[PDB]
């Protein structure tokens, strides 16, 4: 990620991850994709932040 | 003082105007020193930069 540690500095200045998750009609397209990197278990998944 | 003629108090200005010359003299040291700058960084921010 460009610029990382301004991100890292800007979340720790904010201290908190509290997240709600909002709707996106994304048409046409295939949601909760997946890679064999990202194990979740037993299954294949993906960051949980990210769709 | 106090004598068989009495009473009596007379400053001593020899002595008082040697504190003044010391006070006055760390005054002008201090009032007035200020030294000009100008354009500094921006010291306040409305947005996040990191």
């Amino acid at each position: 990620v460009p610029d990382y540690a301004s991100l890292r500095s800007l979340v720790a200045s904010s201290g908190t991850l509290e997240f709600n998750n909002e709707s996106f009609n994304w048409a046409g397209v295939t949601q909760n994709g997946t890679s064999s990197s990202c194990r979740r278990g037993s299954n294949s998944s993906f960051f949980s932040r990210l769709n | 003082h106090q004598n068989s003629e009495g009473r009596g108090q007379a400053a001593d200005l020899k002595s008082t105007q040697a504190a003044i010359d010391q006070i006055n003299g760390k005054l002008n040291r201090l009032i007035g020193k200020t030294n000009e700058k100008f354009h500094q960084i921006e010291k306040e921010f409305s947005e996040v930069e990191g």
